[PDB]
């Protein structure tokens, strides 16, 4: 089957005042290149045949930049479709217009648009294609996780997840976050349906790159006040004996994953793609081909365009672009 | 052109042109020579031309002169001549000479343009004596927005590497004019040493001003990328094993102008014939004899 994914454009939280009102978040660069260009590179890297970007606020800006990009030409592999709307304004919108559009076929990845990501998920997706082929259309979305220690500048304090997971299946029975909680509490109903085994992780970095089903937008559209993806696992796990649809999950420790969501993402998954951390989505590889961002990795990491004319004195130790 | 004018025109074309090496102005004179001889004899041109390339280097103690009047006593015979009265015979080698001229003089910024990729940033050339090889280089490394400090020996017979750091300095490049016997001083903080030769031997060998031997052997014992950068006119049939194995015609209470560098002591060569290794000297340099 074809590869399908969906791109939420507009990330709904209001975190980059004044910063974004200018242009949106997904806009931003991080070293010359804007979000939407890492997240639709990691997109046609994994092999996704159509993606659907979806764009609520400063959408025209959005299309004007992304109709000239690479992933708009004829040429490209990846074929996308920019749908904009005035009238959604949060994910559980987007997939419920997925769901009343019917775009998706099988087992899409759900991603926001500000993700910088190298992950190869072909080994996750043929994992959950795997437990949708035994199950029999029991697992609904596969969460996709790093491993990380919690003293990562990646990982901030606002985002920060704590799960509880089945280690022999790799399926997900607890989630929540650690926003203003110094102790962190976990039913006991989870041992007693599952005597099998059961662990807590709190070294997983969150990814936002979760494949899901066409039954996420059954979900989506079945229930109204699920407005972002945490309603939805969380409405999702409460509920066993209704609406039974697992949850599994993916952990990657070979490859960089990671979505910014305030200034310190930003700054420290800046401070990763400088450090050549997602190799190969590297600023001198030029994943975006603009003429205007080409650069020369010399060394401690300093990439140099043309036309730059160093002064007499000027040092450039480490890290520089 | 009883030999007298020769002597004194080869002075007027090294006068006429400071920026000029003599080697070129060597075979301007026997280019002008061949120019208006006034003899009909495809062998009485030769004897006349030995006699001129004889008196140029007399005048002339440098080797390339000698050696630019091998090279055009060599490339001004070579198509087939064949001529009926010696008239087509003058003109194909007064063609040939004016090409050969071309050749050299667009050869030395070729040179620069093929050189000045291997100078980093910030790196710290190491430099003999004024040459407009190096000089030249060096123009076109910080024509492409580059940053380095040179250090130039003074070359104490005569004080041209003084001479060279007054005409870098006006490039505002940052230049230091290092006394000749602390080679073994600043080696440690050059990173690569860029030295012009003036005569290249058979084995890729340099024949050159009388600190390139210490100052290579000093880039090998600290493994520093000794870089050769000359002409195409300055190669030479001699093969010296020792400093004593030169002729004394190119070496002059025992001052001697000129010293060698064994190929061993070479990392690489910016000739016109391209970035030779020594035995692609060797195989180039009797190619192109022929």
């Amino acid at each position: 089957p074809p590869l399908q994914a969906v791109l939420v454009a507009d990330s709904f939280d209001r975190r980059f005042f004044p910063i974004s009102k200018d242009q949106p978040r997904v806009l931003l660069p991080l070293a010359n290149v804007a979000l939407i260009d890492y997240t639709l590179e990691f997109l046609t890297a994994t092999g996704v045949q159509e993606t659907f970007v979806f764009c609520c606020w400063k959408a025209a800006q959005i299309k004007e930049h992304l109709l000239k990009s690479k992933w708009c030409r004829p040429t490209s592999l990846n074929v996308v479709r920019i749908i904009t709307s005035e009238l959604y304004r949060s994910l559980g919108d987007v997939l419920r217009d997925v769901d009343a559009k019917a775009l998706v076929r099988s087992d899409f990845l759900l991603v926001y648009g500000d993700v910088i990501s190298n992950i190869n998920i072909t080994r996750a997706l043929e994992e959950h294609r795997l437990r949708r082929k035994l199950e029999k259309n029991v697992s609904v979305m596969t969460m996709i996780f790093k491993e990380s220690s919690p003293s990562h500048p990646t990982r901030c304090h606002e985002d920060n997840v704590v799960v509880a997971v089945d280690s022999t299946t790799n399926r997900v029975l607890h989630f929540q976050k650690t926003q203003g909680l110094r102790r962190f509490a976990f039913p006991l109903s989870l041992f007693q349906g599952s005597s099998d085994g059961v662990e807590v992780r709190y070294d997983l970095l969150d990814c936002h790159i979760s494949i899901c089903s066409p039954q996420v937008a059954q979900l989506f559209t079945d229930n109204f006040d699920y407005q972002t993806r945490d309603d939805f696992v969380r409405g999702l796990l409460v509920n066993e004996e209704i609406l039974g649809n697992q949850i599994h999950m993916h952990v990657t420790a070979k490859e960089y994953g990671a979505r910014v969501s305030n200034l310190h993402m930003y700054s420290a998954v800046c401070a990763d793609v400088i450090r050549r951390w997602v190799y190969p989505l590297t600023p001198e590889a030029n994943f975006t081909d603009s003429t205007t961002q080409s650069c020369t990795h010399s060394r401690h990491n300093i990439y140099r365009g043309p036309e730059v004319s160093l002064g007499h004195g000027s040092i450039l130790e480490e890290n520089v672009l | 052109m009883d030999d007298k004018e020769l002597i004194e025109y080869f002075k007027s074309q090294m006068k006429e042109d400071p920026d000029m090496a003599s080697a070129v102005a060597a075979i301007r004179t026997l280019l002008e020579f061949l120019k208006r001889d006034k003899g009909e004899t495809i062998q009485g041109l030769r004897a006349n031309l030995t006699s001129a390339i004889e008196t140029l280097c007399g005048v002339d103690s440098s080797v390339a002169v000698s050696s630019g009047g091998e090279l055009f006593l060599r490339f001004i015979s070579l198509a087939s001549l064949e001529y009926s009265d010696y008239s087509k015979c003058k003109k194909i080698m007064i063609e040939r000479g004016e090409l050969f001229l071309r050749r050299i003089s667009l050869s030395r910024n070729k040179i620069a343009d093929l050189c000045h990729t291997f100078i980093k940033d910030g790196a710290t050339i190491l430099t003999h004596a004024y040459s407009r090889v190096v000089l030249r280089v060096l123009e076109a490394a910080v024509a492409a927005k580059k940053r380095f400090s040179v250090y130039v020996t003074e070359s104490q017979p005569d004080l041209s590497g003084k001479k060279m750091a007054k005409a870098l300095c006006h490039l505002n490049v940052p230049v230091t004019v290092v006394l000749d016997a602390a080679v073994g001083y600043i080696m440690e903080k050059a990173d690569l040493v860029i030295v012009g030769a003036e005569g290249v031997v058979e084995n890729g060998g340099i024949i050159n001003k009388i600190g390139t031997n210490q100052m290579a052997v000093c880039a090998k014992a600290q493994n520093k990328p000794f870089y050769v950068v000359a002409e195409s006119f300055k190669f030479v049939r001699l093969f010296p094993l020792n400093q004593q194995d030169v002729p004394d015609k190119f070496k002059y209470e025992e001052h001697p102008w000129v010293d060698y560098t064994a190929p061993s002591l070479i990392t690489l060569l910016f000739t016109d014939l391209g970035v030779l290794t020594p035995s692609a000297v060797s195989d180039e340099l009797i190619k192109l004899y022929l």
